[PDB]
């Protein structure tokens, strides 16, 4: 036709990423 | 239609053809200072020593338990 | 019950003039920053998800007895820049107007006076760190409480303050079941000059000079739900007046109240610590404390419990909390509720307190 804690550290590293490079 | 009025450290209710039941004087604490279910439109005398205090509070019941507030400063 | 308490003047700057900080225990120095944090702790305002709030509180006296005697609150906020922020804050307690009626004629004029009490601040706020911020504040407190008769001047009394506050906010930290966030703050306020409310240099009060350290913690769940639990300690920096007797009966209590009275704010910041023979339990007395915890769903809904304990030995202000939180669009509703557990009655007992806040502008985005 073209472990949650494990979960939530890798959203919130790649919130900080985002965050970090759209500003930049 | 009510007045409440102080000349020399004394209360002065005033009421326009309805009759007061219950008078009761309190201060800006909240104690209670003066208490009179006789009330007849007359005057009142509370003790003049109130540790500098000035604000007053009357609360008139009336004929039916309609209440009336007046602020008042005691002079 | 209370033995010694400590007397400084405009005493209704200690009173909480929000619903959402009341409803929290009477706390906010490490409390979420918003539009109410300038009588908490105003290096929060740098950490605003808005830009601009503007925000009215109403705190109702002796409802049952009267309308009208209330303190008021109006503060706006406007973060500049995403590392700073203005703020301007004005608290009025009044009594409402109050005719002087003599009979004379009834339909004579008649003069109308305004008992009142207020102050008003302006504080800067800048983001030292991504995590910190630090914040001055000034304030002017005037006092209009009298009424103006024969050998009696009603002139109000002045007076100015300064307000030095900081404020941590970490980022969100991941744990095992939750990722929760850290918080602290202090806040050091109203330290001025005494005023004299018979304006005579011989008779004047201290400044309520405080001291507030908090710190709280975020427990966030399933990113619509949220739990802030706080924890607050204050302290007042005013010299305690001597007692009984701190070695001719009353020669040597009039002695001790002139050395007491006799002693600059200054000096009475530094002499409010220590003087005691004791150590830090026998200073813990003047330690007066708060726990608050605050549900949040969906950033919409908010329910707040706090417990607020003084010692018994001054001041006597025990109680708990109760407090909701309402956001519909871009308006903010918080009522707060109080329970007292003291001997002495709590003047705001039985009483609802109001707060609306509206925000407007940019949103910026939380580090
Ligand atoms: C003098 C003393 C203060 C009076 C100033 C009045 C200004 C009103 C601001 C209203 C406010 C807060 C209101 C809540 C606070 C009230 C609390 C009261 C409590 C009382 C107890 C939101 O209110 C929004 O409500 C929206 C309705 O849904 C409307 O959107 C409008 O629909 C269409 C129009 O029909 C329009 O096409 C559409 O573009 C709008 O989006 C607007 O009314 C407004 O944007 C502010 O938010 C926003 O408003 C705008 C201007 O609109 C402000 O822009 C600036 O305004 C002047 C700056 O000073 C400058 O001149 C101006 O150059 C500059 O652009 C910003 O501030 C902005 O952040």
């Amino acid at each position: 036709n073209r472990p949650a804690m494990a979960d939530r550290q890798k959203a919130l590293d790649e919130r900080r990423a985002a965050r970090e490079k759209l500003i930049e | 239609s009510f007045y409440v009025s102080v000349k020399d450290k004394t209360i002065k209710l005033n009421s326009t053809e309805d009759v007061m039941r219950e008078v009761s004087i309190f201060d800006i604490s909240g104690k209670l200072l003066y208490n009179n279910k006789k009330v007849e439109n007359t005057e009142f005398q509370v003790s003049n020593f109130q540790s500098g205090n000035q604000v007053l509070i009357v609360k008139v019941t009336l004929d039916n338990g309609n209440i009336i507030t007046k602020k008042i400063v005691f002079n | 019950d209370i033995e010694r308490p400590i007397t400084t003047g405009v005493p209704f700057l200690l009173v909480a003039a929000d619903a959402r900080a009341a409803g929290l225990g009477d706390q906010g120095v490490a409390t979420s920053s918003d539009v109410f944090s300038q009588q908490w702790n105003p290096a929060k305002y740098a950490f605003a998800e808005d830009a601009q709030g503007l925000s009215i509180s109403y705190t109702p006296y002796l409802t049952d007895l009267a309308n009208d005697i209330s303190l008021g609150q109006v503060t706006y906020y406007n973060k500049i820049n995403d590392r700073s922020a203005f703020a301007g804050s004005f608290r009025y307690f009044g009594f409402g107007g109050i005719e002087l009626r003599q009979t004379g004629d009834p339909n004579e004029p008649t003069r109308e006076v305004n008992p009142n009490e207020f102050a008003l601040d302006g504080s800067y706020s800048l983001k030292l760190s991504e995590t910190f911020s630090m914040a001055v504040a000034a304030r002017y407190i005037r006092s209009n409480l009298k009424v103006a008769t024969e050998e009696i001047d009603a002139s109000a009394a002045g007076s100015f303050a300064v307000d030095v506050a900081g404020f941590y906010q970490s980022e969100e930290i991941a744990y095992s079941d939750f990722n929760g966030r850290w918080r602290a703050g202090f806040n050091i306020q109203n330290l001025g000059p005494k005023i004299s409310y018979d304006h005579d240099d011989l008779s004047a009060n201290f400044l309520p000079a405080n001291l507030r350290v908090g710190g709280g913690f975020d427990f966030i769940f399933d990113d619509y739900n949220k739990l802030g639990v706080s924890l607050e300690l204050t302290k007042l920096l005013v010299p305690t007046p001597p007692g009984p007797g701190t070695p001719s009966q009353s020669q040597a209590d009039e002695a001790n109240y002139k050395k007491y009275k006799d002693i600059g704010w200054v000096s009475g910041i530094f002499k409010s610590f220590g003087d005691a023979p004791g150590g830090f339990s026998e200073e813990l007395k003047e330690i007066t404390y708060s726990a608050a915890a605050e549900y949040m769903y969906q950033d919409a809904f908010a329910m707040r419990l706090g417990y607020y304990h003084e010692s018994p030995m001054k001041g006597a202000k025990q109680f708990f909390s109760l407090g909701a939180g309402f956001k519909y669009s871009m308006i903010k509703v918080d009522v707060s509720y109080l329970f007292s557990a003291s001997k002495v009655k709590n003047p705001l007992e039985n009483t609802l307190r109001f707060s609306l806040t509206f925000n407007f502008g940019d949103k910026y985005e939380t580090y």
